[PDB]
RNA sequence: CGGAGAGGUA
């Protein structure tokens, strides 16, 4: 990754995964492997703190990490630095908005506490916390498209009965 | 041979064994 | 092009999908027609409003979900998203 | 002894000759018991007629063409093959096919003396090109089931003659299944569902009572050991 | 869609649903009245349950849930016993053999769950897997068998064609498939031997649709002379009716074929009735191939003795240079070890030619149904070489074949690696579902959220490399790397016209015309490089495999992946470099595999010098640096 | 059963290893493990390798070392004076294997035999270097693993999977010993001690069911007393009858009554059934069994099974608990069958729910009727009640005043789920119980009693069930090897009382050491007909059978024979279990677990990924809500189903407050915004 | 081709409770089929008679044993259940045995009513060595086929009864062999050779003919079409 | 019905 970049991490791990999953004679389409690589390369490191605030060596998402790039160069410009990180599963499941997922993922104890100390505020948009809450999945049929359809007998078929 | 001496009331089954039993199994419980 | 579906894949689902756009579609498309038949059958007997009973003959006994697939078969029925 | 459901016949037209008999609630070991000996009576235990053989002037020893016709022997062959004949003479009939000069050949074609007649007078038997003549001499015997060709009992006695297979039985396929139905503390019986397909002689319906016909009076030749003995009766009506 | 429920258990878990009725057609004048009648079984209480459950589906779960088909949904009937009755076709789906395996049912109440339970959940609208799209709904095992006996053609058989001699016409020729039947049911014509019908109701395949009628199609009802087996006429009577004619043996590479072409070309209720037919077909036909085991039908191959005595030979010889201090252990152990896996392969040659074509064991091995032709070796050849607690092969080696029956020691040797075997499944399925766990946990909050996010931005596939004397030979593993995308970009070749457009599904007609059109890589549109904020857009995702379209606004498309990669994890073996689950696990994890051979990091020439323990790969910056 | 369990050799205990710790190196077969523990017969699941069984000639030293016998071989003698050899000192020697051909004069045939070299390399060798010889071929197997015929023509799992389910099998009504056993099966019951081995010489004098009285040569009588339908350990009837008469004369070292699993004092675990290996229509597929209905109507496999329920009336601090008839707040009728003390007469059919012993708690009226009752899923009569009461001075535990006791037996009878099994791993479940009439029937009418499927012998490497199939039709038909002119090359050096056997003669094959092919191939040439001169199987062992279903016969041969299969202890009638509502846990208010206590199935969290998967959210949110915790969103959905309003909307789940509450607890302001 | 020659059924007594009956000429493939139609039927549906359940003097259940008998109860009733009885009352009857004192109990000692007959003396029952008496009651019953246990508390019964499975098949074991005439003249023709061999309850004559009857029931209804 | 341990099924 340090020497070719993202696209080229990407495309050996998907071709590593599937060298090992072909040798046993098992065949998976490249786009789950390809799902889980685009989760596992989703956040940057902060190598610069700039005028943004953020803590040098801290990994961020990069949609906040752009974001606030982009706010910063409009009031007052200083844009931060950041190389392109890649984390195992376990560190990209824990490093989750929610400390409610990363604590039923693993680790409770550590997650409830640095949640306890930075006042983490979870934002129930997951399917696990969800779940956990006993509220529609934010998926299949639980997005807001699907459970909000309207049935109703045509005019036609109205004036029929 | 057949199934063994050994036991008095031994049922008649006889054995298709080649070789000879030099040992008797000892008491499995023992 | 094939024999008569016969009892829970009755009607086809492709027939039923050429209605809407998803199965996710089809699913609360059913699920709230049901509703609204069920509703219908409660409100029988008390006053009746709103919920208007089956189009599509209901069977003997048939269940609220198979007569409102079956509604959805014949297009009595359409729907928007949201 | 009585048995108390009584199975009931149920029969469900498809095509103009073609049915799916349902029996119902039958002793749950009785589906397959008169199921196989139902198919094989409506195979072959029904009288009917067929093609025995055929002679065709131009054609003794080559057979793989017909002078001034299109198509092949055995095309031909096959095409009389399928011809539904109903005959009531039980010696073998002769009939006659002739047609000269270009044209269609068609089962109407053939005049059918006093017994034999054509169910089906529209078939594609032949064409013919070029001032092209046909003249096909047929033999007719009324059997039963299906039977392969017989080879010739006189090499002698004919040389154009050439057997065919015969499909005496009006019925051509038969088909049965069985079926778990009941809700009575025992869901355990047997539904059998026949299907029946037949020629334009004789309905589903008709073979289906000539089978039924068939195999009572085999059954009661066997029955007849002991009149007065205890069974089970289904009853009457 | 169907299964059978015992009614005992039919009637507890529809309990409320038979009280309802109970009381609704007046066998109970009030609730507590129906109550009692169900507790007690009363007569009628099976008569009202059948009129409940009807129609409802019952989700069947059986653990572990590896994947997304382990809960599917069928249709409850009652059965006399007590035990589910489960379609032998789900098997696969749900992994299920019928040697004591246990399953759930789940009974789903609120109108919106029934409709998930029939629409989302049925079985029958579960026929390909999610992970590559291929059919799990397949007949295997006894209907493969039957349907590979229907559909054979056996040379020299009764009431096979036989031309013309001159002296009476052509025989063997059936006016139609009716009247074969009837020949072969009174013995004369066997279901396996090639005969010429004149069928009126099977589609023709194309190259004699195209030069006998042309014009527009066969128009059902038109006639055409066909030279087959009665056989692969009755299974061709299985397939749906415009389905070409298909006059093949069919193994169950064969089946899978059409399968799944029927799935991609035919409503989904057409595929799931033509493999209840196929199954009816193919369990009917097993019983009557014939298929048994005895010691007779396991033949032994007939040089066994010379061949090993031959090997024998060589083995005395490297023992004594070995004596003779020649070579050291190593060399010994690797030679022997050589010279018996020649021997073990030499007698399966042997074995292999030996059997006739229609042995039961190799009927049931070649007919892809079950098993290979290792364990065939194993049975009547000589199992070969075993492996010690360590690893290493036995330099014996194991000599008896499993008919023969194994000596004490050579018994022995052989439990020394079942052991690993059993023992290494345990600790590998342990170990996969805490991948599949963390999987699931790291791509749970992937979603299609949009229809199309309208970038460019893609990834381009191998596609099929140009051969170097000039060829297209197509790249093996394209069916998991360029199927199930949409392009990116458009295809044009030598200054062409646009083969494909953009925006296209890319299954094999596409594909098909991109390989003829004689162009290599195609850039294609991905998950990696969707730009939606939140979750991917369905047309970077691309088709789902499972419903064969483009997938959903709604799928959640993460768990899908997780489950689809770490559903193969038992299957996936455990055996410096890791080479299995533990090389996935340090993958997915980025640890730092095992061993971290190093990388380049500019071009240019290298100065590698060699010495012990170490090297000074020094490579020289052509860049300049 | 009991005798594998008092030879077994956990490696996991209180300064032992760990099942969760216990890594691949322990879970294997060592070379030394050769005659002291068993390479087969091992746990199949987590416990694989940590849970051995002592081999059968194995001995432990003083030290706690293990020893194994062995013979002696002098100069190329194989001598007499067997030395038990330990592991160490086996290392050191070189250990000959028994089944190498010994001429009886003490001298090999030829030089080369196979020996565990030093660390357990087999290797050949003179016969100088050779110095010593295991005892039997048969020493490394355990004594269920010894009881398997033809072993070494199965797969080591396989042999693995048979030798844990002989452990299994079900103690059936009657017991019929196995024609083709191998004969560890004698000495595994009169070593198991459920047969009654008479004591001393001596004469029987009077026999009953419940008494033997053996009148000894020496003026004494020692009468041994039958346990009749007792309860074993699992529910399992522990009959023992006498099997000889009021004059017969016994020796000491005889069996003089049956066991549970016996038949004339030798193992019989299941019955001998005529089997073919014919796939049929799919019922047996993928593993599963078809069974004929004879074995349902003639009670060949029927088990007898045993139930024990108790209750106790502690004393209490409050005082005066009593077992009193009078149940507060109850019917007549249901109080019928209870005697006068309140406890139920035996002999009465005690169905589900009825009630067994009428218990009053005088919360000291304040007396909760808490009667012990048939509990879910019980039933059959009630064969024998135990009270011990504390004015009998008994021994009763602190506190208490009576401790009834009821036994329920029920004869199960073999149905469809349950788990049959051979001796060679062929497991499975009877898919279907076909009637006797549409069974594939031999020429001579003999329906066949089980069809198994042929698709499960190749592959899983256990072709010894075809032999052992072979091997017991010849010994139910019986043989006579026609030696008129000469005996046959391939019967050369089979013994003599095997060259003709009258019919259902039992034969054994020693573990490793028994029926040759060629033996079984002219065994099956020269069979007795039936009745008439006709021999229904051919030299191939297959028959030539009749589709009883449609009546042509099947168009090839089929191989039949008697193969000896078990029922297993993993009834259906023990797993069939449902649930609409019950019980409910306390602390988290979702349902409670097990078939005990009603109970309901878990929905684990990998049922949770598929539903996601599937994109279902409405049922995924009910089965978490208004199935398991939200107890007004439960009791709200039952009303709607029983009535016929559509169903409620879902609320919060308990779980989800009760981790709120504790996590507070913790000391975290957990708060729910809004 | 119209073979005119209708079936004719023939009998061969081999013993009293085994017979060959032949049956030709049957149309060719027509051998086998009516051959297990007729074995299905006799297989299945021929009425006969069993025990229905029984009382022994000092037992109440069925998992005890009788004072004095090396048979526990379990045995008796495996033993009792190869009686083989012919009844022709419609209604449960009743049967008792009575013994006291040394030696064997067997069928014979059985003493029937008018009607019913044991038809298998001699075989076993129990053996009494000094004190044991057995005094035991049977109920026969006719029935068809198989009939499990009738639960004692279904159908009002006493403590001390116990029901026994009742097995009423008369018929023991059937089979039949094709002898199939085929001829390049195609007057082919099928012989059938029905072996039918009942447990002496019934001769084979008796089980023939009630399987006869029950199927020409069925194709009876089977021909009310035309 | 909560915990600990043991055994077992897939
Ligand atoms: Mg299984
Ligand atoms: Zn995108």
């Amino acid at each position: 990754l340090r020497v070719q970049g993202p696209r080229e991490v990407q495309i050996h791990l998907v071709r590593e995964v599937q060298e090992v999953y072909r040798a046993q004679g098992v065949s998976i389409h490249d786009k789950h492997i390809e799902v889980i690589v685009r989760q596992m390369l989703r956040r940057v490191t902060i190598i610069d703190s700039g005028s943004t605030e953020f803590l040098p060596g801290s990994l961020i998402d990069r949609a906040e990490f752009e974001a606030e790039n982009r706010r910063v160069v409009a009031e007052g410009g200083e844009p931060a630095a950041g190389r392109p990180v890649l984390m195992g599963i376990t560190k990209a499941s824990l490093a989750t908005d929610s400390w409610l997922s990363a604590a039923s993922f693993q680790e409770t104890t550590r997650v409830l506490t640095d949640a306890a100390i930075n006042c983490r505020s979870d934002k129930l948009n997951g399917l696990k916390e969800n779940v956990i809450i006993g509220k529609l999945i934010p998926a299949g049929t639980g997005i807001n498209r699907y459970r909000n359809i309207a049935v109703q007998p045509t005019e036609e078929a109205r004036a029929a009965a | 041979s057949s199934s063994n001496n050994s036991v008095p009331g031994a049922p008649n089954r006889v054995s298709f064994a080649k070789l000879r039993e030099p040992l008797e199994v000892p008491g499995l419980l023992d | 092009g094939y024999d008569t579906p016969l009892g829970i894949t009755n009607p086809p689902i492709d027939e039923l999908l050429d209605r809407v756009s998803s199965k996710y579609a089809l699913v609360i498309y059913a699920a709230k027609r049901a509703r609204q038949i069920n509703d219908y059958y409660n409100q029988l007997g008390e006053g009746i409003l709103e919920y208007v009973g089956p189009l599509v003959e209901p069977g003997l006994q048939e269940k609220p979900l198979s007569i409102a697939l079956r509604e959805i078969h014949a297009d009595l029925l359409e729907h928007t998203e949201g | 002894m009585l048995i108390s459901q009584r199975p009931t016949l149920s029969e469900d037209v498809l095509t103009d000759n073609r049915s799916q008999f349902v029996i119902e609630p039958l002793e749950p070991g009785f589906g397959y018991t008169l199921g196989n000996s139902l198919r094989r009576t409506l195979l072959s235990s029904i009288p009917g007629a067929a093609v025995t053989s055929i002679r065709i002037d131009g054609v003794l020893h080559e057979f793989t063409t017909v002078p001034g016709v299109k198509e092949d022997v055995t095309e031909i062959i096959l095409n009389l093959k399928s011809l539904v004949v109903s005959s009531e003479e039980d010696e073998p009939v002769t009939m006659y096919l002739r047609k000269q000069g270009p044209g269609e050949v068609t089962a109407g074609d053939i005049v059918p003396p006093a017994g034999v007649t054509v169910h089906n007078p529209g078939m594609h038997i032949a064409t013919l090109n070029d001032k092209g003549k046909l003249e096909v001499e047929l033999v007719v015997e009324r059997g039963r089931g299906y039977v392969p060709a017989v080879q010739n009992r006189a090499s002698g006695a004919e040389i154009g003659r050439i057997p065919v297979d015969s499909i005496y039985s009006p019925v051509l396929k038969v088909t049965y299944k069985v079926d778990a139905t009941r809700v009575e503390q025992r869901t355990d019986f047997d539904k059998l569902i026949l299907d029946v397909e037949t020629k334009n002689s004789i309905s589903p319906r008709d073979a289906l009572a000539s089978a039924g016909k068939t195999l009572v009076e085999l059954f009661g030749l066997a029955r007849e050991l002991n009149v007065e003995a205890e069974g089970i009766e289904i009853g009457p009506s | 869609h169907q299964c059978g429920l015992p009614k005992l258990m039919a009637l507890e878990l529809f309990k409320p649903f038979v009280m309802k009725r109970l009381v609704d057609l007046n066998h109970a004048q009030n609730i507590k009245s129906a109550k009692r009648m169900v507790e007690r079984q009363r007569p009628q209480v099976w008569d009202v349950l059948e009129e409940v459950i009807a129609e409802h589906p019952v989700l069947l779960n059986r653990a572990p849930t590896l994947h997304r088909l382990g809960i599917q949904a069928f249709e409850p009937m009652l059965v006399e016993g007590k035990a589910i009755q489960l379609h032998p076709l789900v098997c696969e789906a749900f992994n299920a053999d019928f040697d004591g395996d246990q399953m759930a049912v789940h009974l789903p109440l609120s109108a919106e769950a029934q409709a998930e339970a029939r629409i989302l959940m049925l079985s029958s609208n579960n026929i390909l897997s999610p992970a590559s799209g291929r059919p799990l709904a397949m007949p295997r095992l006894d209907m493969v068998t039957g349907l590979y006996y229907l559909t054979t053609e056996v040379p020299g058989d009764t009431g096979e064609y036989q031309p013309a001699s001159g002296d009476h016409p052509e025989t063997g020729v059936y006016s139609s498939p009716a009247e074969a039947i009837m020949a072969a049911d009174r013995g004369v014509l066997s279901v396996r031997a090639k005969i010429k019908v004149r069928l009126t109701q099977l589609r023709p395949p194309v190259e004699i649709e195209a030069e006998l009628f042309g014009h527009s199609g066969w128009q059902p009802g038109d006639a055409w002379m066909a030279e087959t087996t009665l056989g692969r006429v009755m299974f061709n009577e299985l397939l749906p009716l415009g389905y070409p004619f298909v006059n093949k043996q069919m193994h169950k590479k064969v089946q899978a074929a059409i399968i799944n072409d029927l799935a991609e070309r035919y409503p989904m209720i057409v595929v799931a009735q033509t493999v209840d037919k196929l199954k009816d077909a193919g369990f009917y036909w097993a019983t009557r191939s014939g298929v048994t085991v005895s010691m007779a039908d396991v033949l032994v191959p007939p040089r066994k003795k010379e061949i090993l005595d031959h090997y024998e030979e060589r083995a005395d010889k490297v023992e004594k240079q070995f004596q003779r201090g020649a070579l050291n252990h190593d060399e010994r152990n690797e030679a022997l070890v050589e010279i018996w896996k020649e021997a073990t392969d030499e007698v399966g040659q042997a074995l292999r030619e030996h059997y006739p074509d229609d042995n039961p064991i190799i009927t049931i091995v070649d007919s892809g149904a079950t098993g290979n032709f290792t364990q065939t070796r194993t049975l009547a050849g000589m199992k070969g070489l075993v492996t010690n607690p360590k690893g290493e092969f036995i330099p014996r080696p194991v000599k008896s074949s499993f008919r023969e029956g194994l000596t004490v020691l050579e018994y022995f040797i052989n439990t020394h690696g079942a052991r690993k075997g059993l023992a290494d499944t345990a600790l590998r399925t342990a170990d996969s579902g805490y991948l599949t766990r963390r999987l699931v946990d790291v791509s749970q909050d992937v979603i299609v959220r949009e229809h199309d996010c309208q970038t460019e931005r893609g990834i381009v596939v191998e596609l099929a490399e140009r051969a170097p004397d000039g060829t297209l030979i197509r790249d093996p593993y394209i069916e998991t790397s360029a199927y199930a995308r949409t392009l990116g970009t458009d295809a044009v070749d030598e200054a062409g016209n646009v083969i494909v457009e953009r925006g296209q599904d890319l299954g094999d007609p596409e594909i098909d015309a991109l390989l003829a059109a004689g162009i290599t890589q195609v850039k294609v549109r991905s998950v990696l490089t969707c730009a939606t904020s939140t979750g991917v857009c369905a047309t970077c995702y691309g088709r789902s495999m499972a419903t064969g379209k483009l997938v959903d606004i709604g799928e959640a498309v993460g768990i899908v992946a997780a489950q689809s990669i770490g559903e193969p994890g038992t299957q996936l073996t455990m055996r410096d470099i890791t080479g299995g689950l533990p090389r996935v696990q340090e993958l997915f994890e980025a640890r730092v595999p095992r061993g971290k051979a190093p990388i380049a990091d500019v071009t240019g020439r290298v100065r590698l010098e060699d010495g012990e323990r170490f090297y000074k790969i020094t490579i020289v910056p052509d860049d300049g640096g | 059963s009991g005798l594998t369990h008092k030879r077994r050799l956990s490696a996991l205990g209180p300064g032992g290893l760990s099942r969760e710790r216990a890594g691949l190196e322990v879970r294997d077969v060592h070379p030394s493990h050769y005659g002291r523990m068993c390479p087969i017969e091992t746990p199949e699941g987590p416990n694989i390798g940590l849970i051995g069984s002592l081999s059968v000639y194995a001995r432990v030293n003083p030290f706690g070392f293990i020893e194994t016998p062995y013979r002696k071989v002098v100069d190329g003698v194989v001598s007499d004076e067997i030395v038990y050899l330990t592991a160490d000192e086996e290392d050191r020697h070189v250990v000959a294997q028994a089944n190498s051909p010994i001429d009886a004069d003490g001298r090999f045939v030829e030089p080369r035999v196979l020996v565990r070299r030093k660390a357990g390399e087999v290797e050949y060798v003179p016969s100088s270097e050779v110095d010593y010889m295991d005892v039997s071929p048969r020493q490394m197997v355990s004594v269920a693993t010894a009881m398997i015929p033809f072993l070494e023509h199965d797969d080591a799992n396989r042999a693995l999977m048979g030798a844990n389910m002989q452990r299994q099998a079900v103690p059936l009504v009657r017991s019929e010993a196995p024609l083709v056993g191998t004969g560890m099966e004698l000495r595994a019951a009169i070593d198991a001690g459920d047969v009654v081995v008479a004591e001393e010489s001596g004469v029987i004098e009077e026999v009953s069911a419940d008494y033997i009285t053996v009148m000894h040569d020496n003026g004494t009588r020692r009468t041994y007393r039958m346990r009749k339908f007792a309860r074993s350990n699992h529910g399992t009837c522990a009959n023992q009858c006498p099997i000889v008469d009021a004059g017969d004369r016994v020796e000491a070292g005889q069996v003089i009554a049956d066991g549970p699993c016996t038949d004339d004092g030798e193992m019989a675990l299941g019955k001998n059934l005529l089997v073919a290996i014919m796939p049929w229509e799919g019922h047996n597929y993928e593993d599963a069994i078809i069974l004929s209905n004879r074995l349902v109507e003639e009670d060949v496999l029927t088990s007898i099974h045993i139930e024990e329920h108790e209750i106790d009336a502690r004393d209490t601090k409050l005082g005066a608990e009593e077992i009193t008839r009078d149940i507060p707040n109850i019917s007549d009728e249901v109080l019928a069958d209870l005697d006068e003390r309140g406890i139920v007469r035996i002999g009465a059919e005690v169905r589900d729910g009825d009630i067994l012993v009428g218990k009053v708690t005088p919360k000291g009226r304040e007396v909760r009727d808490t009667s012990l009752k048939v509990p879910h899923g019980e039933s059959g009569k009630v064969i024998g009640i135990r009270v011990f009461s504390r004015e009998d001075e008994d021994e009763l535990p602190a506190g208490v005043n009576e401790l009834v006791r009821v036994y329920v037996a029920q004869k199960r009878k073999i149905s469809d789920g349950d788990k049959l099994a051979g001796r060679h791993g062929n497991k499975g479940v009877i898919g279907k119980i076909l009637p006797v009439e549409d069974m594939p029937f031999l020429a001579d009418g003999t329906p066949v009693d089980i069809i198994l499927n042929t698709h499960g012998v190749p592959r899983r490497m256990n072709i010894g069930q075809i032999l052992e199939t072979h091997l017991g039709w010849c010994a139910h038909s019986g043989w006579k090897v026609d030696a008129a002119k000469g005996v046959p090359d391939w019967a050369a050096r089979l013994p003599d009382e095997l060259l003709e056997a009258q019919p259902n003669a039992i034969v054994s094959t020693p573990v490793f050491d028994g029926a040759q092919e060629a033996e079984l191939q002219g065994l099956l040439s020269c069979t007795l007909p039936n009745r008439d001169g006709d021999v229904l199987v051919d030299a191939d062992g297959k028959a030539m059978l009749f589709d009883g279903r449609s009546g042509e016969p099947f168009p090839y041969p089929v191989t039949v024979g008697y193969m000896y299969i078990m029922k297993l202890h993993h009834l259906v009638d023990d797993k069939i279990h449902a649930r609409s509502t019950g019980p409910y846990s306390m602390i988290t208010q979702q349902p409670l677990g097990g078939k005990a206590q009603f109970g309901g199935q878990r929905f684990g969290e990998m049922e949770c990924w598929a539903m996601q998967a599937y994109g279902a959210a409405y049922t995924l949110q009910e089965l978490l809500t208004i199935k398991s915790d939200d107890t007004v969103g439960r009791v709200k959905v039952y009303e709607a189903i029983v009535k016929g309003e559509n169903i409620p909307e879902p609320g919060i789940p308990e779980s989800f407050k009760v981790l709120l509450k504790e996590l507070q607890s913790l000391c975290l302001n957990v708060e729910v915004l809004s």
